[PDB]
């Protein structure tokens, strides 16, 4: 967006020496076929386990029984003959 | 880059194999870590 100087104008570009025209043109680089080499193993001996863990520990229980329940020799009360 | 995050108690340890141990020899550990707190309401 330059302003044209009317007192000192200039013309378009003139030819100048050039950079040997084939040396600015590249070759198209020619890929050969390739292979991810080797026979891959199916599994890996991992350093960490792959499953979930638990944040807190919960107390577990198992039921037990008591035993054969016996009789008893109670201390027996007195007879309510109007004193009680 | 990859923070040590054990997930059941006793999952990752730090090992030092000494060569000479004097009397009252100890190992002073210092950690920095991220953790979440309780009262997880997030500005109610």
């Amino acid at each position: 967006m330059a302003l044209i100087n009317p007192q000192f104008p200039y013309a378009g570009p003139v030819p100048i020496p050039g950079p040997a025209p084939t040396e600015t043109m590249p070759l198209l680089n020619y890929r050969v076929e390739g292979r991810i080499a080797g026979i891959q193993q199916a599994r890996q001996f991992m350093p960490f386990l792959q499953g979930p863990h638990r944040e807190v520990a919960e107390q577990t229980y198992y039921a037990i029984g008591t035993g054969i329940q016996m009789g008893q020799t109670f201390n027996q009360p007195l007879i309510n003959t109007q004193e009680g | 880059d990859k923070p040590i995050y054990t997930l059941q108690y006793g999952n990752v340890g730090f090992v030092v194999n000494p060569k000479t141990v004097n009397q009252n020899a100890r190992l002073l550990m210092g950690y920095e870590y991220f953790t979440s707190r309780t009262e997880l309401v997030n500005a109610g």
